[PDB]
């Protein structure tokens, strides 16, 4: 991989707290990451342990075990409306109560539930490794509808979490197509192709802004689609499995070779590229106090200025390394290392 | 790239661990075999699916089905995931065996090869060996290439299977 660049920090980022969460995910590549809601962090490990932690000091509020298989906890954590949602590779979806971690409900779904659960319109959206998109009722977990998506012969481990807008879910497929489905009854609305060198997963979360859907497939392309019809407005030959950011009139992405880039929202023209972290296996990016932040497999956080793609800081945080997505919300920056340790980072 | 996990979904009668223990593909090399690796091969996967199929068929699960399988690569291209999605169904008992076709006048001996223990579970391998017994029996009268096909007639109400076996003795050879 690319060696570590020498950076003179413009500020000194530090760790506000860290808290272990069992043994994390280790080398099992998956989505599992922390959630934050009302000053509580919810985080899990693959084996089945789930904790709620005070967001200010990382001290434990409750801790439960969903094993007592291992559970193979994998998709999530997502929190909404008093519920903590987690999908597993034993094809289970759990809804835990935020107050005490009791299981409100648990549902057997169609396949390994790899995706970050997405909550919208009273439903919980789950995307399985065998190509099913399912909507579960928030109140009892009953499956309301299922959409079959075509699976190629080989794909990339992971499943697209849909975005939602105007009563539709917009989801990436493993065969290079983006699909829009009505959330009332899972009615297919439109499907548009945007795609080992034949690998073409849209594992990224689509982003919907001003009647436009932005989606990104592995091996290309980054495409803008008309939300109403699915028609392609423009495309850029860029590829990734990492979520990207649309903020202001900018697109920020980390491509499949770990180039970090900023593009214009109107046409996807590149503003800058930062290639120094090439093949260090970056997490997807997050905006924190003005800056782009990514983690790498060696356990560094890199802070990047959005105007010019310049490093403003770097910090050595965790030896087991990073993989799953960082989270920035309510004044916090959170990230979970492969060994399960959750960090709250302060700028 | 090396196999990170071989996962089975839908297996309630037997643990994932017990099932994949019988596979050529490995997500883990056991200490007692040195030669083994975690490399993926298409042909091995195909063999393992047949092993899994036979595992259930031999144990009464006449409706056993492999709904789908996924193979996927991790984005760093170093890891492989294998997932097998199955519907077990219930266990089935053997009601009878009916034999028909060109039996070359050895119906009686053949019928005594297709006897059923009372209350016997369907066993896929036992069906194959019964077919083989019929082929060898015909082989002892000159018929060097007999063909035998067994079609399970499944009764989901009774939880019973009737075997309809077709035999074609074929040419006699000197
Ligand atoms: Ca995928």
């Amino acid at each position: 991989m690319s060696p570590l660049p020498t950076v003179e920090n413009q500020f000194t980022p530090t760790t506000a707290w860290s808290t272990s969460v069992g043994s994390g995910i280790g080398n099992f590549y998956s989505n599992l990451h922390p959630a934050l809601a009302d000053n509580v962090v919810y985080a899990a490990d693959r084996a089945g342990l789930v904790k709620a932690l005070n967001a200010d000091d990382g001290k434990e509020i409750w801790s439960v075990s969903l094993a007592e298989e291992p559970a193979l906890l994998s998709g999530g954590v997502t929190v909404s409306g008093g519920h903590v949602y987690i999908g597993s590779e034993k094809a289970q979806v759990y809804a835990l109560n935020t107050s005490d971690g009791t299981v409100a409900w648990q549902t057997k779904v169609a396949g390994e539930a790899l995706s970050r659960p997405v909550v919208s319109d009273g439903l919980v959206l789950i995307h399985t490794s065998n190509g099913q998109l399912q909507a579960l009722n928030e109140a009892d977990g009953a499956v309301k509808w299922t959409v079959n998506l075509d699976m190629p012969s080989l794909s990339l481990r992971g499943e697209s979490a849909p975005t939602t807008a105007f009563g539709a879910a917009v989801v990436g497929g493993d065969n290079g197509r983006v699909s829009a489905v009505l959330m009332e009854q899972g009615q297919m609305i439109w499907q548009q192709r945007i795609s080992i060198d034949r690998l073409s997963d849209v594992d990224t979360t689509p982003v919907v802004v001003n009647g436009v859907v932005f989606a990104l497939a592995y091996n290309g392309n980054l495409t803008a689609l008309d939300l109403r019809s699915g028609q392609i407005m423009w495309k850029r030959e860029l590829g990734s499995v990492n979520d990207f950011i649309v903020d202001g009139n900018r697109i920020y992405l980390v491509d499949q070779n770990d180039r970090v880039m900023a593009l214009t929202i109107d046409g996807g023209v590149t503003l800058w590229t930062q290639s120094d972290l090439l093949h260090r296996l970056l997490t997807s990016p997050v905006l924190y106090n003005g800056n782009l932040v990514v983690g790498d497999s060696e356990g560094y956080l890199h802070w990047i200025n959005v105007e010019d793609g310049r490093f403003v800081a770097q910090q050595k945080v965790d030896s087991s390394g990073f993989q799953t997505e960082p989270v920035a919300a309510d004044g916090k920056l959170l990230i979970q290392a492969k060994d399960g340790t959750v960090y709250s980072i302060t700028r | 790239a090396e196999i990170q996990q071989i996962n089975i979904v839908g297996n309630h009668a037997f643990t994932t661990d017990e099932l994949i223990s019988h596979f050529q593909l490995r997500d883990e090399v056991p200490w007692w075999n040195v030669v083994g690796d975690r490399k993926y091969q298409k042909q091995k996967l195909a063999g393992d699916l047949e092993t899994l199929r036979s595992y259930y068929l031999d144990r009464g699960y006449a409706r056993f089905n492999i709904d789908s399988t996924q193979v996927s690569l991790t984005p760093d291209k170093k890891g492989i995931y294998v997932t097998v999605n199955i519907t077990e169904g219930d266990q089935y008992k053997l009601s009878g065996v009916e034999v028909s076709g060109n039996l070359a006048g050895h119906s009686a001996e053949i019928e005594q090869l297709t006897k059923i223990e009372p209350g016997e579970l369907y066993n896929g391998t036992k069906v194959t060996k019964m077919e083989d017994d019929i082929k060898k029996l015909l082989g002892r009268y000159g018929y060097a290439y007999p063909r035998v096909q067994s079609m399970p007639e499944i009764n989901d109400a009774d939880k019973t299977v009737k075997l309809r076996v077709n035999v074609d003795a074929g040419n006699r050879f000197y």
